[PDB]
This record gives C-alpha cells, sequence and structure tokens, in this order.
RNA sequence: UAGGUAGUAGGUUUAUUAAGAGUUAAACCUAGCCAACGAUCCAUAAUCGAUAAUGAAAGUUAGAACGAUCACGUUGACUCUGAAAUAUAGUCAAUAUCUAUAAGAUACAGCAGUGAGGAAUAUUGGACAAUGAUCGAAAGAUUGAUCCAGUUACUUAUUAGGAU
RNA sequence: AAAAAUAAAAUCCAUAAAUAAUUAAAAUAAUGAUAUUAAUUACCAUAUAUUUUUAUAUGGAUAUAUUUUAAUAGUCCUGACUAAUAUUUGUGCCAGCAGUCGCGGUAACACAAAGAGGGCGAGCGUUAAUCAUAAUGGUUUAAAGGAUCCGUAGAAUGAAUUAUAUAUUAUAAUUUAGAGUUAAUAAAAUUAAUUAAAGAAUUAUAAUAGUAAAGAUGAAAUAAAUAAUUAUAAGACUAAUAUAUGUGAAAAUAUUAAUUAAAUAUUAACUGACAUUGAGGGAUUAAAACUAGAGUAGCGAAACGGAUUCGAUACCCGUGUAGUUCUAGUAGUAAACUAUGAAUACAAUUAUUUAUAUAUAUAUAUAUAAAUAAUAAAUGAAAAUGAAAGUAUUCCACCUGAAGAGUACGUUAGCAAUAAUGAAACUCAAAACAAUAGACGG
RNA sequence: AAUAUGAAUUAAUGCGAAGUUGAAAUACAGUUACCGUAGGGGAACCUGCGGUGGGCUUAUAAAUAUCUUAAAUAUUCUUACA
C-alpha cells in the first residue's frame, strides 16, 4: 500500500522532529523492504521485528494468530545536534503513480526534472520498486530495470 | 484543488493584457470624422481646459479622442485619424487623434519630439 | 556567520526554504554560471562569496524578509558532504571532481 | 543611486585656478598636459616615462596606482621628476617606495585593474630554428618537441609554419630593413621564453571541459569502496580524461598517431572530360533519405540569425 | 441550448457498386440509439509541420512566407465522358454585364491593371537563356508555369575612413 | 573638479566610385532574359624565378617616370520605476505633460525651450497585437466550506501473505489489523413520533366587604374602581435543578408518565476489505411568510391615539389588527457560525473530570480510553491554532482586484412572497486583512 | 422558426461636480450592531419575530495560624579529621 508508505514517511518525520531514538512501523513486506534500504544506506541505526509493545528480544515466528500485533521497530540516528533522517516524501503518490523507464531514471539522476520530479540531490536516497522489490535508483539503473519511483529520503 | 478538480478545469487564471482600444477593432488606427469639438474639465486634483473631440470612426463606432499639443485646427467634419491611448484625467476619453494626419495639422512651432506632434524638420 | 559553500562557489544541492511569507527556491549551479537570482539575494551572495546560483522567490518578495530568509537558508538548510557522510557512515564522491583527478 | 560622473583622475593633480576669460580650458585637459609633460618642437613628449619603448625585454606597462599619477622622468637618467609651484619639473621630495620593489607578476600585467591578463613570452630566434630543424630534419614528433621545450603542440606547429614563411621571404629578399628594425624593436619589448624556467613553461595537461560533465553528480557508496577517475568516467559515460589528453596530442600534423583513413570508403566518380568542356562532373555516392535539400525547411533570410558564409575565393555568400 | 433521435438504433432480404454498411431506394420485423466526462442546437474558424514567434521549460500564439492536406473558381442542382468529376465541362435556373438579339456571350479567387472598401500591401515590365509542362517522328511551336528585373526600409545582412 | 572639446580645422595615408583594359559563371552541340554581368587589374603582353604572394627581366605603349580620387544621421529621452549632476530662460493649477506613481498655484530636475547629457541607429518613436514576467496557490479572521446528512456514478481512492502472469496491474488461494453481523455481561434514561397528565402565574367575569382614587412615566398624558379574600372560565407557557452538561446529521433538544424507534463499553463467536469520499440525486431543515380549518389568555408588525422634540412618519405610553398556538399543507431560506467539509495514519507535556478494568494492608492505588483547559514542537500575514489552522494521504465543495451584483435577462420550481441558476458593458488603481503607535469615547 | 440590424417604447446602473433635508453607522455613536424575513416611512431608516457576536470571559479576596535544651554546643572551619 502506497498509503501505508505515505503514513510511514510522515511518521518518521514526526519522530525525527521530537528526536525519539526508537519507533515502530507497520509489519508488511513493503515496509520491511523500505526500512531495510534505509538501514543499509545509513539512515536507520537498527531494524528489529517485534510486537505492538516493543522489539522482540528472541525470535518470535509470525503467524495468523499474532500477525495483527506485529510491528517493525527502527532506530533513528542523530549526529551533531541534527537528525540524520530529516525528510521523507513519496514521489509516486496513490492518486498519481509514476512509472519511469531506465532511460528517464538516468536523466533524473543527472539533474533533469522528469515529470515534475525534482532531480536527485547530493546525499539523497531515491527508492524504486520493480517486481515488488525495492532498491536504490542507482541500483535499478545498473540492472537496466524499469520501475515505479516510490520515494526520496534525505 | 484536488487532482481530479484540476482534471475538471481548476487552474491558475491566465495573465494577458486586455485591450484598451476596443473601438479600433484591433487596428493600429482608424479614420474618422469629427462630430463636435469640445473642452472638458479634468477630474481632481487636476485643473485645465482639455481639448477633446467626438469622432465617428469608419466602422460606425463613435469615440472621444484627446487632441494633444498646444493649439489645434480641428473642426466639425474634419477628417481625423484616431489611435489608441487614453487621457488619464479625462474619464471616457480613451483615444488620441494623430497630429499631422488627415485635416489635423502638426503643432505649430514644435521643436522637440516633433514626430509625436506631426512637425516636420526645420531646414 | 560562516556559511557552507560547495567548492567555495555554490550551495550544496537545492534549497526550498520558507521564511515567514517568503518562499525561497535556490538551486546550485555549474562553475561559471554566475548569479541568476533576486537582486537582494545577489548582494548577499556577493558578500558571502557565492559565485554560481539560480533561484526564484514566490509569495512575499519583501526585501527585508528575503535577506534574512536567505541568511537563514544558507545556514539551517544546507548540509556539507562531510556531514552527510559521517551521519550515514557512507562515502560520498563528487563524480565531476574525480573525473579530473589523477 | 547613480549620476553622471566626469572621469576626473583618481590621483591628485593641479586643478585650474582663476583663468583668463579666453583660455576656455578644462580640468581634464590640464590633467592630461601634466601627465604628458612638455611637448618639444619636434612634437614629442620626452619627459613622459611611456613615450619610448623598452629595450631590455621588460615591458613598460602603466603603473598609475603605484606612482600616484607621476608619469614624468628624466629622458636619459630615468630619474623621477615632478611638478613644483614654479611650474618647473624637479626631483620629488620623497622617494616612491611602491615603485622600487614591484612583484614579478605585475611587471607582465598591462592593465592595472585586471590581474588575470598577462603578456605572453616571445620565443627567441634560436629556439624557433631549433624547433624547425627538429620537426623537419631530425624528424621528431610535435609531442616530443612540446614535452621538451614546454610549449603547447599547436604553438609548436605554428612555429614550423611561420619559420617556413620566413625562409621563403629571406630566400627572395622580401624582409626589408624597416621590417628588420621593427621586428627587433618588438622583440626587445617582451620577456623572452625560457624552456628551462619551470614557471615560464606552458601547462601541457589542459583538456577542453565538456558540458555534460559540467554538472555535479554525487554517488553514495560504501565507506571503504574505492572510486577513481576511470570509475567516474564510466558514470559520466565519457572516455577517461587521460585518454582525452592523449588523443588531443596526436592531432598535430607532425605529431605521432596522426591518422585519417577510415573515411576513404565513399564511392566517387569523375565524369569523362572531352575536348572543349570547361568543367568536370564529380559524383559522390549518397543515400536516399539523407541526401537532398529538405522541403519546407525554415527560411532564415529575413531573420537576425540568417546564415552567412564565405566561399573559396573569400566572397561573402548566403548559406 | 437539456433533453435529443423516428432511417432514428439494431435484425432479415432484394436493388445498386469493383467493394462493406439505413450509403441510397424498396419490403418486413425488433425498440432501440445519444446525453451533465455535455447530447441536440447555436455561434465562430480552412487544418497542420522537421514552419514562424515566445519561454528555462511544460506550453502559449500565428497558420503571411516554405511545405503537406482539404475546399472552392459568381450561386444551386443535375447529367455526360471517364479508373477517378455533381468538373473553372455540359444542361437548367439565379444574379450581374455585354452585343451579334440568339433556347447568344461573359463572370480576373491565372498575370498585369482599374474602381471600391481599408490604417495598410507593388509593374497594364523582360525573357523562354535556365528548371519544368503540353504538342510534334523530327525540325521545332507554345508556356503571365517559371526565371529575371521594376515598385515598397516590410524584414535580414554588409558597407557607409582610418592614423595624427 | 564646468564643461562644449580631439570635437573642428590642419597634417599623413588609403579605398569606393569614376576612367581604362579585361572578363568569368549561371550552358552548352548551340542558344544568356538578367546585363551597361560579377570579379579582377591599374599602360597591355611575355619569360623566368616566385603557399599565397613576391621579384627580376623583357616585347609592344605614353612623357627618367607612368588614370583619377572622395566622405554633412536621424530619432527618442534625462523626477522615480529607468541609462542620462553644468546649468539657465519662459510659463504660473494657465498652457500643457502623463505607461504607472504623478507634474504645473513665481527657486518647475516632469510643461515650452537653450546649454550639457543618456539610449538606439538607417532607422527612432508611437499605436495595434503575440509570448514571457507567481499558483515549486488558496478558502477561521483578507475573494473562497455546500444548512445538514444519506447515498448513485466516479473513465476517484483504498488492508495482509503467497503463487503465477503478459506485472504497482490482473487472477487464484490464503489471512484478519479496516468495515460489519449476532450474542453475553455491564451501563445509561437521552433523542424522535404519539398518547395521557401536572404546575406557578396571567386575563376576564361574578361575589364579598371596604373604600376614592387607580394605572403609567425621566416627568406626564391618553385610555362603587384599584388593592384584598373567594368562585368560575380560557389560552399560552414550563421556576429551581442547569452545565445545552449531555443527546441529535444539522435545524434542534431541559414539567411528569406511558408506547414505539434509535443510541454505549467490554468480551465471545462470526463475515473476510464487504471500506473512504461522493458530481448528479434524495431527505431533513430556525424565524418570518403563505393556503385551508380551529383557537385567541398574554405578547405584538400595522393602524389610530398620548407624549417627547425646533420637527419625531422614531425611541417611551395607551387601544391594540395580522402574527405568535393547534391540525393538514406550501416554501427550502438565516451571522443555518466553530464565519474552520469528511475520512485515515502520526507527533512532546501537564491539569481536571468521565468511563472500563485491575488490585488489595479497604478505601484509595495502578492501568487504558474520552472530554475539556493550558502548553512544547510545528504552522501562520499575524491575531493565533494545538491534536489541528501541525506532519502526511484520499475524496468532495468553493475562490481568482474593487464596484456594477448575487443585480439584469432567460429558465426551472412555488398559490404567493419568492428560491435556485446567474452574466456583460461602462468606470477606477484601487480594494481588503492582522498587527503598531496615537487621538477620541454621552 | 432562427440569426443579425434598426426601433417606437421602456428598465437598471456608474462617474462627475455640487448643494439640499436629516444624522443612520464607527465610542455604551448617545435606542447594541448585524443576518433572515414581514410591515411602515421624504430620505437615510423605523418596527415585529428568531438568530449571531463581527458587544459585555470587559472575568480578580467575607482578613485572622503553633511548645524544647540561644549556645562552654549552632553560627567559624581551606584537603583536615578520620
Ligand atoms: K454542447
Ligand atoms: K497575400
Ligand atoms: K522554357
Ligand atoms: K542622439
Ligand atoms: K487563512
Ligand atoms: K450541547
Ligand atoms: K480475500
Ligand atoms: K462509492
Ligand atoms: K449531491
Ligand atoms: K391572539
Ligand atoms: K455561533
Ligand atoms: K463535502
Ligand atoms: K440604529
Ligand atoms: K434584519
Ligand atoms: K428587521
Ligand atoms: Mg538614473
Ligand atoms: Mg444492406
Ligand atoms: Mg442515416
Ligand atoms: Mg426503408
Ligand atoms: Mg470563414
Ligand atoms: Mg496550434
Ligand atoms: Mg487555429
Ligand atoms: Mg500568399
Ligand atoms: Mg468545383
Ligand atoms: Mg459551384
Ligand atoms: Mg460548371
Ligand atoms: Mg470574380
Ligand atoms: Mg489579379
Ligand atoms: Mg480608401
Ligand atoms: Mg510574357
Ligand atoms: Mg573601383
Ligand atoms: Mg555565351
Ligand atoms: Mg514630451
Ligand atoms: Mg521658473
Ligand atoms: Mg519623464
Ligand atoms: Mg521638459
Ligand atoms: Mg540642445
Ligand atoms: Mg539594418
Ligand atoms: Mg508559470
Ligand atoms: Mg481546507
Ligand atoms: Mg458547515
Ligand atoms: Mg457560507
Ligand atoms: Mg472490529
Ligand atoms: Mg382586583
Ligand atoms: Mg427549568
Ligand atoms: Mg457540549
Ligand atoms: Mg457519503
Ligand atoms: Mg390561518
Ligand atoms: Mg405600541
Ligand atoms: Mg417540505
Ligand atoms: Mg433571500
Ligand atoms: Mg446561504
Ligand atoms: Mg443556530
Ligand atoms: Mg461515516
Ligand atoms: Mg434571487
Ligand atoms: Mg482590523
Ligand atoms: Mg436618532
Ligand atoms: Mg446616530
Ligand atoms: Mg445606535
Ligand atoms: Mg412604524
Ligand atoms: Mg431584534
Ligand atoms: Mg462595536
Ligand atoms: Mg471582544
Amino acid at each position: 500500500s502506497l498509503v501505508k508508505l505515505a503514513n510511514t514517511c510522515a511518521h518518521l518525520q514526526n519522530c525525527s522532529k521530537v528526536r525519539v531514538a526508537l519507533t515502530s512501523i507497520p509489519y508488511t513486506k513493503l515496509q520491511l523492504q523500505f526500512a531495510y534500504n534505509l538501514y543499509q544506506q545509513g539512515f536507520l541505526s537498527s531494524l528489529q521485528k517485534g510486537s505492538t509493545m516493543g522489539p522482540d528480544k528472541d525470535f518470535v515466528e509470525v503467524t495468523p494468530d499474532n500477525i495483527s500485533t506485529r510491528r517493525l521497530w527502527v532506530g533513528l540516528k542523530y549526529r551533531d545536534n541534527k537528525p540524520v533522517l530529516s525528510s521523507c516524501k513519496l514521489i509516486s503518490k496513490p492518486n498519481s503513480r509514476i512509472h519511469l523507464p531506465m532511460e528517464d531514471m538516468k536523466k533524473l539522476c543527472s539533474g533533469v526534472t522528469i515529470r515534475n520530479i525534482k532531480p536527485l540531490q547530493p546525499g539523497e536516497l531515491i527508492l524504486v520498486r520493480a517486481h515488488n522489490n525495492i532498491m536504490d535508483i542507482n541500483e535499478a539503473i545498473s540492472k537496466k530495470l524499469d520501475g515505479e519511483v516510490l520515494c526520496r529520503v534525505k | 484543488a484536488t487532482l481530479n478538480q484540476i482534471k475538471r478545469g481548476s487552474g491558475p487564471p491566465r495573465r494577458k493584457k486586455i485591450s484598451t482600444a476596443p473601438q479600433l477593432d484591433q487596428c493600429p488606427q482608424r479614420k474618422g470624422v469629427v462630430l463636435r469639438v469640445m473642452v472638458l474639465k479634468p477630474k481632481k486634483p487636476n485643473s485645465a481646459q482639455r481639448k477633446a473631440c467626438r469622432v465617428r470612426l469608419t466602422n460606425g463606432n463613435v469615440v472621444s479622442a484627446y487632441i494633444p499639443g498646444e493649439g489645434h485646427d480641428a473642426q466639425e467634419h474634419s477628417i481625423v485619424y484616431v489611435r489608441g491611448g487614453r487621457c488619464q484625467d479625462l474619464p471616457g476619453v480613451k483615444y488620441h487623434v494623430i497630429r499631422g494626419a488627415g485635416d489635423l495639422s502638426g503643432v505649430v512651432n514644435r521643436i522637440s519630439s516633433r514626430s509625436k506632434y506631426g512637425a516636420k524638420k526645420p531646414s | 556567520k560562516e556559511i557552507p559553500r560547495y567548492e567555495n562557489r555554490t550551495i550544496y544541492g537545492d534549497i526550498d526554504f520558507r521564511y515567514h511569507g517568503v518562499k525561497l527556491h535556490l538551486r546550485s549551479a555549474k562553475p561559471g554560471f554566475g548569479l541568476r537570482v533576486n537582486h537582494v539575494i545577489f548582494e548577499i551572495c556577493e558578500c558571502a562569496g557565492i559565485k554560481d546560483l539560480s533561484g526564484k522567490v514566490y509569495k512575499s518578495r519583501n526585501d527585508m524578509n528575503i535577506a534574512k530568509g536567505t541568511i537563514e537558508a544558507f545556514t539551517k538548510a544546507q548540509k556539507t558532504l562531510d556531514e552527510v557522510a559521517l551521519g550515514r557512515g557512507k562515502k560520498l564522491v563528487d563524480v565531476r571532481k574525480v573525473y579530473y583527478s589523477s | 543611486f547613480s549620476r553622471r560622473r566626469i572621469a576626473y583622475p583618481f590621483y591628485p593633480f593641479k586643478k585650474l585656478g582663476r583663468q583668463h576669460p579666453k583660455k576656455h580650458d578644462t580640468n581634464l585637459k590640464t590633467a592630461m598636459r601634466q601627465f604628458l609633460g612638455p611637448k618639444n618642437y619636434k612634437g614629442e613628449y620626452v619627459m613622459n616615462k611611456y613615450f619610448t619603448v623598452p629595450t631590455n625585454h621588460v615591458p613598460n606597462y602603466i603603473k598609475p596606482d603605484l606612482e600616484r599619477g607621476q608619469s614624468l622622468e628624466h629622458p636619459v637618467t630615468k630619474k623621477p621628476l615632478q611638478l613644483r609651484y614654479d611650474g618647473t619639473l624637479g626631483p620629488p621630495p620623497v622617494e616612491n617606495k611602491r615603485l622600487q620593489n614591484i612583484f614579478k607578476d605585475r611587471l607582465l600585467q598591462p592593465f592595472p585593474s585586471n590581474p588575470h591578463c598577462k603578456t605572453n613570452y616571445v620565443l627567441s630566434p634560436q629556439l624557433k630554428q631549433s624547433i624547425f630543424e627538429e620537426i623537419t630534419v631530425e624528424g621528431l614528433s610535435a609531442q616530443q618537441v612540446s614535452q621538451k621545450y614546454g610549449l603547447k603542440i599547436p604553438r609548436v606547429e605554428a612555429i614550423v609554419k611561420l619559420v617556413s614563411v620566413e625562409n621563403s621571404w629571406n630566400r627572395r629578399n622580401r624582409v626589408s630593413s624597416d621590417l628588420k628594425t621593427m621586428d627587433e624593436t618588438l622583440y626587445r619589448m617582451f620577456p623572452v621564453f625560457d624552456s628551462d624556467a619551470s614557471f615560464k613553461r606552458e601547462n601541457l595537461s589542459e583538456i577542453p571541459v565538456p558540458q555534460k560533465t559540467l554538472a555535479s553528480r554525487f554517488l553514495t557508496i560504501a565507506e571503504s569502496e574505492p572510486f577513481g577517475p576511470v570509475d567516474a568516467a564510466h558514470v559520466l559515460e565519457l572516455e577517461p580524461a587521460v585518454e582525452t589528453l592523449r588523443n588531443l596530442s596526436t592531432v598535430g600534423e607532425h605529431s605521432s598517431g596522426h591518422q585519417q583513413s577510415t573515411n576513404k570508403n565513399t564511392k566517387v566518380i569523375y565524369g569523362e572530360l572531352v575536348e572543349g568542356e570547361r568543367s568536370q562532373y564529380k559524383f559522390t555516392n549518397a543515400k536516399v533519405g539523407k541526401v537532398g535539400y529538405r522541403y519546407g525547411s525554415g527560411n532564415r533570410d529575413n531573420k537576425k540569425d540568417r546564415r552567412i558564409g564565405f566561399n573559396k575565393l573569400g566572397q561573402m555568400v548566403y548559406i
């Protein structure tokens, strides 16, 4: 759900403003892939599966009996009195989805405004979804993949 | 407005200057015949005896044109050429007569800005 | 105050900053691009040492609030490559600069 | 705020006092006569320090800021002379310290307000002959001579072309005394090029800056990932910068690597020429869809950007 | 302009055509079809480009000039020939003019030119030398296509004196 | 530092044109309209050397030299926007200038000119036009949230896992976090409709004794009493509690009882995305008003009188009709207001109530929600908002300078009053909001 | 029947100057203003009915207070004592 992703991006912005070290997001494949990319890119300190009450200390298999109570717990980073994850916004919106060919993704990473999308900025992460996998735009360009431009994180 | 409201017509109003000389019919100037020469009083805070003229254009539109320059020889039945441009202090006078065209002569003894007053170059 | 400058000529990336009623949209520019911005922003860039910049002001164009907003934007809305790298634990490479390196 | 400003000298000068009614002089004119000094009966300005050319390979460029407008000196001793109350020229009261230790860069800077403009070095008549004899006789490559004397390859190729013209002129006695006098005078006005002097040597690593690369792309990679010029070139989809430099060094007509044969693949026919025919037909194979004048092309003749060219005879022709 | 449609929407068959189809004509059935994402109606307009103008760009504007497409040759309908024409043909009628007074001829939106209208847009020019087109076996003939020149700062460009 | 001005003249050297010779190319088998061709050369021709080009020497050709020879730009502007500092004269709110702001009433940088100056330039100016010049917008208070909710279309949006496919979509299976169904347990007695009752008072009438003034107002005056104690009749209204707390979609809703309908929390089981929003549409909708039939105490447009006043078509007083009430309808409008559409996810505190649950050394304590109040952050033109007017997402309505105007015309609807829809021309460079310091305030 | 034109005839409105009759609004504007609606009046406006605050949150006391070693001891103390 792109709506759920929009909710998560706004949630991370709210948590960053107050500087909470740990917060939770809905437990779904898309959310997990989104969080994992942020973790590997250095925006998140930690990524743990858990429940509504907190991160799990020991592995807890997820089943239909407890799926409704599952959450993903992410640790936010702050350095030099500034949040590392300051802004998080969708590019492809629920009411206007943007699918770009690899050629247009290369233009976006080169300073060209494509379909009103402002180009990639220094130190910014743009994520793309292709065949239900989320990856950085630079990785999609390397794999010659066409995909939906989901969001930009800075 | 929402994305669907924009799809249905919502948008920013367009900015383009509007015509201030509708009686000319999108022409640089139109010939006319003076119906009556008149003297009008500026709106405050201005004071003067501004010379104007009522003119019937070749397209049937009747307009009020300001006669620029010091002194004019325009009379009734005189053939005049009317261009755009309003007289700011005279409400309802939205046009100018061209000096040195038709039966309206150039300003007598004009030295500066002669081209604006139909005055030929002195030898 | 000291303001970060990329290559001591421009800003790091783009800035969309709101100072009261002034909407500032500032974009970094290539070397030799010059200053193509509001006249108030131009003077500030000259004193600060910014040589290349593009931008547009929306909503309020009050000179006083453009100047203050610009100063605030140059300090609160910029992040150096070094600060981004350290915060994320990643290496950030300027491709144009590497292309002309040994 | 702006107003018209008469260009009065920035330095102090003796302004006009009470004037006889028929002089009709100006403060600008009197400031110029003070800069120029007296004019002799021959129409010369011997007291001005710029009237005569230097003869020691050191340019005499104007230094108004450093001399504060004092342009007069003794024509033989080169000793400063300034205007006094009597209306005569004499030694200054205090020596000018700003004119005795001038930076080396400033000596070559002709315009006071622009320190990015400097004169070039003149090549000696000997170095030119050496370069000419190495490229033509010894058969060295322009790349070698360029890397040896510290001269850019285009300049090296130009020297060979010009020395060839000087031999033909000297072989037909076309270089007159006046030309020799003028050449020597101009030679003694410029700093001579020294191949050994490192600072005088021309940079040999310059490449044109492309436009696609002029933008600033940034990549976020792993903290310990190596990224070098070759990787950057792949990202920017350009040949490595070192390769560009090497390809630009093989362009000289006498440089190594100069090659042009991949184009000799276009069928050409030269029509038969018969006695009495004033011209020959040359046919060049082309491809339908590329050859021909297009229909409905933009007419620019009545536009400011109308195309203007020059034919083989040098005559201006519309393209 | 909110309801519109009655060959109207669909089915079957014949006629007609090289050829499908309510395309036209004839017959018989079904009750449909279009429409507030704007029907029907009214007004306005020749359309467009790898053309022109403008803008950072998306776009916006023009549709003269270059090119593509359509329609028309005073107005309407019809017919003939033909692969193709409701033809700048023919027929009849309409409007206007003309002379030969005939069931007559002409219609400059071909070139030049004139009057009119308008703020405003040119010579009653030269040549078939070039490129094309028609006729002819050829020699050649014809060509206001076309090529040139004239008029007009309407646009563009170059030049319109340097040293002292 | 007031220049005009290296400007002029003069000096040096050129080229164009002219003159002379020569002469391509458009075209060749031949044909040239253009054409008095372009170009080149400067006595012509030739030889040699000679990037080009240059140079020498030769044949003929004139008197050692060899055709001649120039350079007259206009137009707008100089208060600010907007480049124009060297000043001066005339005019005196006149004459006139003006794209915008404006200028002109005797020191006019703006009018008309001189001087000087700034643009563009064989053009310059001006008019008519096109493009660009802010939505990288807004609607509590400035233009702008629809009175309210229900719900149709939506070519609007919308959960989870897995597997395929031709892939942000489709299909299938599976799942329960959204949305619902039914029970159980606890809680509450409100909101609609209907029926049945109660209450204090008011007015009128009658009786009673008892009197002579009563009533009203700022003060007044107009129209066997007033007051008191009884009895009777009628209509309307609903004191305290009470906070509209709460409840209801809004409008609304507080004397009592009854009937019918709807409404809460938690738990258990169940359905398995069945949801959100909602054009058009539908329903409900204060007060006034209207159509019928009842009612009519009090109140009260109008009308008629009394006062006040210089006047008083008013404010105050009297008499008081419609109306206000009930029944059955029409109509769909309000500052129908939180001047703030609905839904979802989310973000830092405190206080105070309420609810449910838990515990006990039984009355507090601990939890989780809701409401309200004050705030952090954030947002904002600010006043302020504060769980939204914050961070986001989805859907609908609406706005695009003032005035003209919610007017005109048409149309639809209504018994009617009217309601809905809803312009343009002309004119102007205004117009509006928040806040600041004053002044003023019966 | 439509479109266009003129049109007897007739309706609404703007600006300009410029007085007149009143004093309706802005302060408690001297009767709180305004919204809807109805009636009335030279004119603004007045009056009835409900609504709104864009007017009264502008909100600010019926007062009363207590016992342990006052010092040879707390009050001093400078990295000390322990
Ligand atoms: K239509
Ligand atoms: K034409
Ligand atoms: K021909
Ligand atoms: K000039
Ligand atoms: K607002
Ligand atoms: K309530
Ligand atoms: K399912
Ligand atoms: K729906
Ligand atoms: K609706
Ligand atoms: K009554
Ligand atoms: K309210
Ligand atoms: K709504
Ligand atoms: K009042
Ligand atoms: K009212
Ligand atoms: K009222
Ligand atoms: Mg200026
Ligand atoms: Mg058929
Ligand atoms: Mg049909
Ligand atoms: Mg039929
Ligand atoms: Mg037409
Ligand atoms: Mg177009
Ligand atoms: Mg068009
Ligand atoms: Mg044409
Ligand atoms: Mg035809
Ligand atoms: Mg026809
Ligand atoms: Mg015909
Ligand atoms: Mg004709
Ligand atoms: Mg013609
Ligand atoms: Mg005419
Ligand atoms: Mg001819
Ligand atoms: Mg010549
Ligand atoms: Mg010939
Ligand atoms: Mg003028
Ligand atoms: Mg004066
Ligand atoms: Mg001016
Ligand atoms: Mg003037
Ligand atoms: Mg002058
Ligand atoms: Mg020109
Ligand atoms: Mg735009
Ligand atoms: Mg809103
Ligand atoms: Mg509302
Ligand atoms: Mg409203
Ligand atoms: Mg549930
Ligand atoms: Mg009594
Ligand atoms: Mg009560
Ligand atoms: Mg409440
Ligand atoms: Mg709904
Ligand atoms: Mg009744
Ligand atoms: Mg009364
Ligand atoms: Mg009703
Ligand atoms: Mg109304
Ligand atoms: Mg309303
Ligand atoms: Mg209400
Ligand atoms: Mg709901
Ligand atoms: Mg109405
Ligand atoms: Mg205010
Ligand atoms: Mg009063
Ligand atoms: Mg009053
Ligand atoms: Mg009042
Ligand atoms: Mg009354
Ligand atoms: Mg009232
Ligand atoms: Mg008030
Ligand atoms: Mg208040």
